[PDB]
Parts: C-alpha cells; sequence; structure tokens
RNA sequence: AGGUAGUUGGUGGGGUAACGGCCCACCAAGCCGAAGAUCGGUACGGGCCGUGAGAGCGGGAGCCCGGAGAUGGACACUGAGACA
RNA sequence: GCCCGAGUGGUGGCCACUAUUAUUGGGCCUAAAGCGGCCGUAGCCGGGCCCGUAAGUCCCUGGCGAAAUCCCACGGCUCAACCG
RNA sequence: GAGCCCGGGCUCCGUGAGGGGGGAGAAGUCGUAACAAGGUAACCGUAGGGGAACCUACGGCUCGAUCACCUCCU
C-alpha cells in the first residue's frame, strides 16, 4: 500500500514540507502487480470508494489482434518481448498499457490498462 | 578620559583574551 | 469536519430568503431537489414566515402532508423542500398561484397572478446534449429533464423559450430567443427586470459570454447568457408591477 | 551648465551660435560643403577637428544648419557624410579617442610603477569607456557579445 | 542633472514670487511647464509669459502680477482617484476656495476644480494657491 | 495536430506535439491566460517565464516591484528563445511545478536589462 | 531629497527602513521578540502565589532610611526566588512564615522598583488568600495559622 | 547565504475516483536563491475586534466561516462517505 | 472639602498622547546621528520635440468580495440596550 | 508499515563549585587627573611603560591656552 499525497516530499524550492494532518481515506494507493503470461486467467474484482468495482487481472492468457480495419481475435499468446519500462520486467512477462509482445502470427503491441480495467487486446506490428 | 579607557578595554581584553587562549 | 454538512444556522443562513437573523441558533437548511441552495426558498418557510399558516412545525408539517401546496403542478411531503425560481407554486384550496421570482433587492419573494398562468411555466433550459438511442433532451436547473423534439435542434442551443404544461408533465410551444424578444433576468445584481433584447453579442473567450439588453427605462444589462432567461415574448407579469 | 566630475570645479560656459538657418553671407553648395569634409578626412584629421578647421577657414558654424534640408530626415553633418561614402570608422571617435589614449597610460606604469596619480586615472577614464561602451551596446555601434578589458583595448588599437 | 524639470520651474517661479521681482526666467522649457503656465494664466494666477525658443531651450519670461502664494509638484506624482480628491483636497490646498490642485487627465490638463466640474482623474502633477 | 485555439490567435505555424500539448490525447486548452517573459530554455522541452505586475502599498502610498516566475512547457513545433514575449496557457499538470503550457510566440532579437 | 526614495515603484525600500528602524524603541523590540515576557519571572502573570520563605528587612536609598517591609517569597511553578515588598504599617506582623502570598508587580514592569526602594520590583496583596489592606483595618478579617 | 538527489525536467509505465515524481523503470542536469531562498523563532486563518481626528498601530475572545485534532504514535474494515 | 457613584481603586498588557518611528508627519555644524574619499553593479529617480500601443492611470458598464458587527432611517419590545 | 529498542553524534530544558561586569552605598586609603593655562594646555589614533588617577613618543586637531612679538581683514 502506497500513503501519499504528495504535499510530504519537499517544496520546488528546496524547503522541506512538513504534513499537516494524517491520511486522508480516499487519498490512499495500492501496488503494482504482475500480470504473467499463462494459460490460465486470474482474475479478481476489487471494489473501489467511487462505489464502482474494477477487475484487476493478475494473470492472463488471451490478448488478440488488432489490424487497421480492427478485426479482433482470442488466441493463445507466448513470452513477452520488448517492454518499454524496465527490461527486467520483459523477463518476468509483466503486461503494460504499452507492453510488446508475441502472438500467434505478427508481433502485437499492448494498448490497455489491465490493472483498473480487466483487458487484454493488441494491435499489429507492420515491417 | 578615553586614554584611560581604551587601555583598560585592551588590558581587560587582553587579560581575559589571556585567560581564553589559556 | 471532515463528513457532510447536515445542519445550517440562522446567521448561516443566507439573506437572499428575507430570513429573520437572530430568530435562533439553528435555521431551516434545503435538503437537495429541483434547484441551487442558496438561489431556494424552503416549504418550510412560504408556510411559517411567509404565509403565517404555522406557529410550530408541527402544523407546517401536517400542512404539507394533507396538501395546502403542490410544487411544479405535482404534491409534495417533504417539509424540507426547495421551491425553485421563476417557479410555479399552487395552492388548490384556495386557488392561488404565485410565482417565485426575485426583487430588485434580491431577495426571494413570491408574486400572486392567476389561475390561467399556472399551467405554463417558461423554462429555458440549462444545457442540450445528446443521449442514447439517438434521442436528445431538454434540461432545466430547477432540474426537470425531457425528451423528444425530432432529431437535430431544429431551434437554437438553449436559450429557448419552452411552454410547459404543467400538470401534463409535457413540454409545448418552443421558441427561441432574439434580437427583439423579451428576457427576464434572474441571476445577476440587475434581476426583477423585464426588457427587449438589444443584440447577442459576446465576447466568449473563457467563462463570461455577454449579452446586453435595454429594458422599458433603458437600463443596460450585461448577463451571461445563463443569468438572462427567456420570459419569451411577453407572457408573465413582471415582478414589482 | 557645469558638472564637477572628478572635479569641483565649474564647466567652461563656451556656448553655441543661437543662429537657426545658417549665414548667406557666407555661400557653400552641397556639393562644395562634401569635398571639403572628404578632403580632411583623406588627411588624417577627425571630426571634431574636421569641424574645427571648416570654422575657422570656410566660415561654416556646424554642418547641420547650412546642409539640412537637403534630405530632411535628420540633419546633415561631418560623419553622417562620411558614412554614407564608407570613410566613418566603425568605432564612434568618442569611444576611439578614449581607448586611444587609454593605452599609452598602461606603457607609462609598465616602466614607473610607484605613481598613484597615474594609476588612479587608469582607473578615472577606463569607467567613462565602459559607460561609453554599455550604452553604445544598446544602440549599437559595437556588438553584444563584446566586453571590455586591457588586452581587449590593446587588440584595437593595433 | 536634473530632473522635474517642471518643479524646478515652480520652484523658481514662487521663490521668485517671494522676493518681489517683477518678471522671470525659466532657462529649461517645456510642455509641462508651458502647459501648466497656460492652465496657470487661465485661472489667473499669473499675467503674461512670452518663451523664446532658442536653438538650445526654450525659456519662460513670466510676468507677475502679486496674486501667487504657493504652488508646487508632487513628489513620486501619486495617482489619485476621484474619489480621493477630497481627501487631497483637504491635504495640500489652503481651503475650499482655491481648487488649483493641477492633476494631469484624460481630458487634458485642468486645475482641481476645473477637474471636478468635469468629473475624471488621475495621477497628480503639481499644485498653485 | 494543428487547429484553431480560439481566445483570437492562431496556432503555430508547423505541428508535431506530443500528448501533453492541446492539440492531442486528453490535455486541452482552458482558461486564462498572461504574458511574461523566457528567462532560459536549458530544460528540454520547458521554459522558464518570469512575470513582472506592481502591487500598492497602502502605507506609503507607493507602489513595489515584485517577480513571478511561472515555469512553461514549449511545444516541439515552436522554439522559445531568451528575451521574448510568450503567451501562456492555464492547462492541467504536466508535472509537480508545470501547469502551463506555451500557446502563441511572439519572437523578437532584442534585449534591455 | 529628505530621507526617503519617493518614486513610484520604490516603496519596498521604505518598507523595509521602517521596520530596520522599529528596532531601536527598546519598547517595541523587547516585545516583538518578548523580553518582556521571558526575564521577570511571572512567565507574564497579572499575579503569583509563593511560600514565604523568611522575612527579612532592607534599608532605604540615597536622600532616605527606613525599614521596608520586605518577604522573601518562592514562586510555586515558577520556582524563583523573589524578594518583595509590603504595603502597610505594622504589616510584617500579619504575615506568618510559610502562609501563601500572592505577589504582584508595582509601578511600571520596566523594572522600576519605586523611588526608594532599590530592588523591589513587585508587590504583595496576600496572607492566606485575604489581603493586606483587609489587615490594617481591624474589623474586615483577621488572620489564620 | 548558499540550498536541493525523487531533487527540476523529459519518455514510458503503475496506482489512485482522478491530474500530478503521487510512485516507479530509463534518460537529462536541471530547479531555487540578495525583488532574501534555505534555516531558526513565533503563530491556526478569515469575517471582525481595541484603540486612534485621520493615516496607523496592536489583537484572533464569545459568535459566524474555513481548516486541524481526540492520552502520544501508527493501522485497516465496514459503509456514499471514516482511517472513525 | 472635591470627584465620581453601585461603583471606585491596585497591579499587569495594548493603543493614544509620542511628528519618541516621521506615508500624512522627524532629524543628522556644535544637542543622537555623514560613511575618512571615490567608483560603478542591482535598485530608484530622468531635458525637449513628433508618432504607435493603451501595460500603469483615469472614466463607464458588467461578474463578485456570505450573514453578523459598524453608520443612517423607519418599525418592535414601557425605555434603551437588543431585535425586525 | 507505527511504536518500540540499541550504538554513536548533535542540540535544548531543570539545576552547580567557581567566575565577570553594571547601577549603587557613600565616614576608611592613596594621589591630584580633568574642569581656571587646574599650576606640565587639552583632546585625539597609535605604541610602550607605571599601583592608581596617568606619563611619555609620534602624528593630528582646536572644541587652544594668556599677555607679548610679527603677519593679514571689513
Amino acid at each position: 500500500m502506497a500513503i501519499w499525497q504528495g504535499r510530504s516530499l519537499k517544496k520546488p524550492s528546496g524547503g522541506r514540507i512538513v504534513l499537516a494532518r494524517k491520511k486522508r481515506k480516499r487519498e490512499l494507493g495500492r501496488e503494482p502487480s504482475n500480470t504473467r503470461v499463462a494459460e490460465q486467467d486470474k482474475r479478481k474484482i476489487i471494489r473501489t470508494y467511487g462505489g464502482n468495482r474494477k477487475v484487476r487481472l493478475t494473470a492472463a492468457a488471451y490478448a488478440n489482434v488488432f489490424d487497421k480495419s480492427g478485426k479482433g481475435r482470442k488466441v493463445r499468446i507466448i513470452r513477452v518481448i520488448e517492454n518499454p519500462a524496465n527490461r527486467q520486467f520483459a523477463r518476468r512477462n509483466i503486461i503494460t498499457k504499452g507492453a510488446i509482445i508475441e502472438t500467434e502470427i505478427g508481433k502485437a503491441k499492448v494498448t490497455s490498462r489491465p490493472g483498473q480495467d480487466g483487458v487484454v487486446n493488441a494491435i499489429l506490428l507492420e515491417e | 578620559m578615553r586614554w584611560k579607557w581604551i587601555k583598560k578595554r585592551i588590558r581587560r581584553l587582553k587579560r581575559q583574551r589571556k585567560k581564553e587562549r589559556g | 469536519r471532515k463528513g457532510p454538512k447536515r445542519h445550517l444556522k440562522r446567521l448561516a443562513a443566507p439573506t437572499s430568503w428575507y430570513i429573520e437573523r437572530k430568530a435562533y441558533k439553528w435555521a431551516v437548511r434545503p435538503r437537495p431537489g429541483p434547484h441551487n441552495m442558496r438561489t431556494s426558498i424552503p416549504l418550510l418557510y412560504i408556510v411559517r414566515d411567509y404565509l403565517g399558516y404555522a406557529k410550530t412545525a408541527r402544523e407546517a408539517r401536517k400542512i404539507l402532508n394533507e396538501g395546502k401546496f403542490l410544487v411544479d403542478g405535482r404534491v409534495r411531503k417533504d417539509y424540507k423542500f426547495p421551491v425553485g425560481i421563476m417557479d410555479v407554486v399552487s395552492i388548490p384550496e384556495t386557488g392561488e398561484h404565485y410565482r417565485v421570482l426575485p426583487n430588485r433587492i434580491g431577495k426571494l419573494i413570491l408574486h400572486p397572478i392567476s389561475e390561467d398562468e399556472a399551467f405554463i411555466k417558461p423554462l429555458r433550459i440549462r444545457n442540450k446534449r445528446m443521449i442514447k438511442g439517438a434521442r436528445v433532451q431538454l434540461n432545466f436547473h430547477d432540474g426537470t429533464n425531457h425528451i423528444v423534439s425530432i432529431a437535430e435542434k431544429d431551434n437554437y442551443f438553449t436559450s429557448y423559450t419552452v411552454l410547459m404544461k404543467v400538470p401534463e408533465r409535457e413540454i409545448l410551444e418552443v421558441l427561441p430567443f432574439e434580437k427583439g424578444a423579451y428576457v427576464f433576468v434572474t441571476q445577476g445584481k440587475n434581476v426583477a427586470r423585464k426588457g427587449r433584447i438589444v443584440e447577442i453579442k459576446r465576447f466568449p473567450m473563457g467563462w463570461p459570454d455577454v449579452v446586453t439588453i435595454e429594458d422599458e427605462e433603458g437600463e443596460l444589462f450585461d448577463t451571461l447568457k445563463e443569468y438572462a432567461f427567456v420570459v419569451g415574448t411577453d407572457k408573465p407579469k413582471i415582478s414589482l408591477p | 551648465m557645469a558638472r564637477m566630475h572628478a572635479r569641483k570645479r565649474g564647466k567652461s560656459g563656451s556656448k553655441r551660435p543661437p543662429r537657426t538657418a545658417p549665414p548667406i553671407w557666407v555661400e557653400y553648395t552641397v556639393e562644395e560643403i562634401e569635398n571639403l569634409v572628404v578632403k580632411l578626412r583623406k588627411e588624417g584629421y577627425s571630426t571634431a577637428m574636421i569641424g574645427t578647421i571648416l570654422r575657422d577657414q570656410y566660415g561654416i558654424p556646424s554642418v547641420k544648419l547650412f546642409k539640412d534640408p537637403d534630405n530632411p530626415n535628420r540633419n546633415l553633418t561631418i560623419t553622417r557624410i562620411l558614412e554614407k561614402h564608407g570613410l566613418a570608422p566603425e568605432i564612434p571617435e568618442d569611444l576611439m579617442f578614449l581607448i586611444r589614449r587609454a593605452v599609452n597610460l598602461r606603457k607609462h606604469l609598465e616602466q614607473h610603477p610607484k605613481d598613484l596619480h597615474s594609476m588612479r586615472g587608469l582607473q578615472l577614464i577606463e569607467s567613462k569607456i565602459r559607460r561609453l561602451v554599455k550604452y553604445y551596446k544598446r544602440k549599437g555601434k559595437l556588438p553584444k557579445n563584446w566586453r571590455y578589458d586591457p588586452e581587449t583595448a590593446k587588440l584595437l588599437v593595433r | 542633472t536634473l530632473l522635474d524639470p517642471l518643479a524646478n520651474a515652480l520652484s523658481h517661479i514662487t521663490n521668485s514670487e517671494r522676493v518681489g521681482k517683477r518678471e522671470v526666467y525659466i532657462k529649461p522649457a517645456s510642455k509641462l511647464i508651458g502647459e501648466v503656465l497656460r492652465v496657470m494664466q487661465k485661472y489667473g494666477y499669473i499675467g503674461e509669459f512670452e518663451f523664446i525658443d532658442d536653438g538650445r531651450a526654450g525659456v519662460y519670461r513670466v510676468q507677475l502680477l502679486g496674486r501667487i502664494n504657493k504652488a508646487g509638484a508632487i513628489k513620486p506624482r501619486f495617482p489619485v482617484k476621484v474619489s480621493e480628491f477630497e481627501k487631497w483636497e483637504k491635504r495640500f490646498l489652503p481651503a475650499f476656495e482655491f481648487g488649483i490642485l493641477i492633476v494631469s487627465t484624460s481630458q487634458g490638463v485642468m486645475s482641481h476644480k476645473e477637474a471636478i466640474e468635469k468629473g475624471i482623474g488621475g495621477r497628480l502633477i503639481a499644485y498653485v494657491y | 495536430m494543428m487547429r484553431d485555439i480560439g481566445l483570437r490567435v492562431q496556432p503555430p505555424a508547423e505541428k508535431c506535439d506530443d500528448p501533453k500539448c492541446p492539440w492531442h490525447g486528453n490535455l486541452k486548452i482552458h482558461g486564462r491566460v498572461f504574458e511574461g517573459i523566457v528567462v532560459s530554455d536549458k530544460p528540454r522541452k520547458t521554459v522558464t517565464v518570469e512575470r513582472q505586475y506592481y502591487f500598492y502599498l497602502n502605507k506609503y502610498e507607493r507602489y513595489e516591484l515584485r517577480r513571478s516566475k511561472i515555469h512553461a512547457h514549449n511545444p516541439p513545433c515552436i522554439n522559445a528563445k531568451v528575451g521574448d514575449k510568450v503567451l501562456i496557457a492555464e492547462t492541467r499538470p504536466l508535472s509537480k511545478t508545470k501547469h502551463f503550457v506555451v500557446v502563441a510566440v511572439l519572437e523578437r532579437a532584442e534585449e534591455r536589462r | 531629497g529628505k530621507k526617503a526614495p519617493n518614486g513610484e515603484f520604490a516603496g519596498r525600500k521604505l518598507k523595509l527602513k521602517r521596520k530596520k528602524f522599529r528596532w531601536s524603541d527598546i519598547r517595541y523590540k523587547r516585545r516583538v521578540l518578548r523580553l518582556k515576557e521571558k526575564s521577570d519571572p511571572l512567565e507574564g502573570a497579572p499575579q503569583a502565589r509563593g511560600i514565604v520563605l523568611e522575612k527579612i528587612a532592607v534599608e532605604a536609598k540615597q536622600p532616605n532610611s527606613g525599614m521596608r517591609k520586605a518577604v522573601r517569597v518562592q514562586l510555586i511553578k515558577n520556582g524563583k526566588v523573589v524578594t518583595a515588598f509590603c504595603p502597610g504599617d505594622g504589616a510584617i506582623k500579619f504575615i506568618d512564615e510559610h502562609d501563601e502570598v500572592i505577589i504582584e508587580g508595582i509601578g511600571g514592569p520596566k523594572g522600576g522598583s519605586m523611588g526608594d526602594i532599590p530592588g523591589i520590583r513587585y508587590k504583595v496583596v496576600k496572607v492566606n488568600r485575604v489581603s493586606l489592606k483587609e489587615l490594617v483595618k481591624g474589623r474586615k478579617e483577621k488572620p489564620r495559622r
């Protein structure tokens, strides 16, 4: 779990700003996640404070693809190759809003947040 | 007068500054 | 205080209702409803203070459960009801009608007119927006929402004059606001004036979007398109007659 | 009138002719005047002294009054006559004479260094240059990239 | 150098006055002073003036009736609203009668009394009474 | 890319702006507008504009000079330069200190102080 | 120019000047720091009770000689030694050692003991929560313990 | 009197109701300061209040308005809403 | 005998007096107080004459600075305080 | 992810032998320093020396001395 804000760091003028309150519930946050490549799909539903249930993917097994006409599929994926953020992430197969992955035919670029929305689909990279 | 005082002040200073230096 | 403010004090009670200021340590606080809180007037007040029908609120509340008042051509019973502005309020047990009109001063007053004008209620709608099923809808800032206008605008942006058949919940006789039409001013420190619009020429960048008007007197008033309310081509009576 | 600068002494009261249009008992054409100027700048004389010799010999007290109007944008006078020809030094004479002198001082001090007073006018002449520089930059006879120093004074003179 | 050339005009004009010379000479000259003497003459405080524009400078030779008591410029030259006038009225002037707190204005230049009759204001320039 | 911005001003001659400009994405122009002068270009796509205003002092009847730095994001369609007025939009945050984006530049070779 | 800059934008100089020159009023400086409040015990207060350690009599000043009645009292929370001047003629009598004695100032907090008395900053009002001017008059109340 | 290392910005990403170095991976070396920053003291802030011819100076009491707290200090559930 | 009168007095604090903090509205030869003298950076302050802008500046309109307290009227409570 | 603890560094509060000075008390003692040219004019910055006030040197200043002697100035 992560506290913040975010008024408790330093001033943009190298002053120390001190927190003059405590936590506010609305202003707490959760930790990052590792969405794995697997054959199974491990989901969980979690209830936000705006009072809306949002899905967290803790695993997935299907993405699947889009052209420039847009014909979607649900089929097998294989290893995550190239993650922008850190190559460490590209070893342990963490799906991201900008991840790159190998699909069945062609490489495809992830284009959705699976940590608030619960979706994985992609659009083909053309060489 | 200010002769006095200047050397009194100086002697005070020195003697005391001697006591600080020591 | 880190929850919701669910009391209001007399000293904290706004003087655009003409309440008595030091009567007690607590004022009657509007619940949410039709229209804005520091632009509304409580049913309690119209009963207890405005029209004297009550001594204690045990009176008023009984009075509002049985039915001495309908709001918007419709029955009520919450004795914390914000009665809207430019509003139709009816006594059915005597046959009275009042408009909730602002005075020149800026306190909320009830202006009594006949039963005939109590079927019509001019709406200028607060926004206009598309919805799903390929429809638009007519808004208001007393909340009242209508569906249907036979696809697309066919009329005006939002500065409308609508004829609402208020017992019937129906919209009738739509009419734009034009450069020789009448407007009643409901917000601003120019309130209680009804006039003939000179023009609708504007300097829209940022929040202000300007509209001028000159009245029977000739007092140049600059109100927002929104502070401007289209009274029409003249139907209901002016406040302060 | 005066300014006692690095002095207490009231300044000379030398004063201009209050003539606003020129003598006609004196007579020269726009062409003749222009020749006289060009001949004198060819000698090695400089614009103040050019205006001096013309005054003492040819009887013209200031050029502006005689010349303009012949292109009434502004007054036509010595160096504005020179620039149209390309005979003008890109450094204003003001700033030049100044720096010129300055480099001579330094050499004295070089050999003689026990000199209060001579040291103290080095300090008094530089600081007039500095000013004269500062404003010109903004007016534009001298680029903004420049800055003044005693090696960048020994390079301009040579 | 000089600054406030006006003021160095005015101040002469008054110290001129206090002696009781006949006429004045003000070596530096201008619009400000010119205009101000104009307005001054218009109220009447002074007699006639001629300026001669020498290729050097304007000079004003001014005729002194005897009227003027005191007439001075304002130091930072404050902006003054038309509501704040009354304050600046009570302070600087000697009483309600006189009314040449000379201001500078949108309309032009005026006294205090000529300003009030129009109804317009601004930064102060000088005074006269 | 290149669309009318309003305010009665014309949009830059070129366009190719990143998604932190109000010609792309979800950061959009809104609100009030200022004007100020470029101190520095040193950070990347980032430019300091410091404004001058006057303030009054009631006690002394006089004014004072105050100077408020404001941090401005420059769009790669146009380059800011030292010593020229720049026009600023009121937008949602880029960062801790960057709440502003540069909209229309009036450039100048001149410099005072 | 009689000092000050006068000019539209200068004011700040003005604004700092005053403040710079304000601190030559000892009184102002002292309060704005709070030296009045820190030094001359009390912690600032109107008055302070304290236990009468003993009774002492001291001498009068320069043109003068006469035995003023002074107590030594210890303020209780303050925990500070205060020597003190007692109003009235007989008085020193009605004050038993180790009765409570409330204490005040007397004649400007500046430090100024009245003209006669050298030290005494302070006054006594009370003996066992009944005062001294009440004990100079016989009838009003008379003392205990 | 110099301070600043998530420190200022950039790219991409996470988390959150949501923007944001809020958090984080990579990249850059900025950012702030004598128009007084930083650090130290002191202090809830505002409407007002006291006084004073005015200008000004001092002050945050009932009451109203907004924020903070609940033995000191941290921590989540349950609920639209609390870290109560 | 004088004052004041259910008050009157003591200590403490603040403001006035104190143009003893000088904007309004202070000084600085000898009373306190000119730097031993100069230079120029930052700053403030700037000769005349014409044209542009209208940023300051003034004028008008318009959005707006809650209620309360204050000031004035009328009305209410026997009166006023207090309230409408 | 708190409180809690541990080792070190830095700072602050209650309080302590001893130690410094002030405004004084003005009946003891030493001297006469200044104020009169104070009985060697006085002050002044600097340096040394003396128990003390202070003396002396060097430079300055008159807020400097009393005639006399000489020199200038309305």
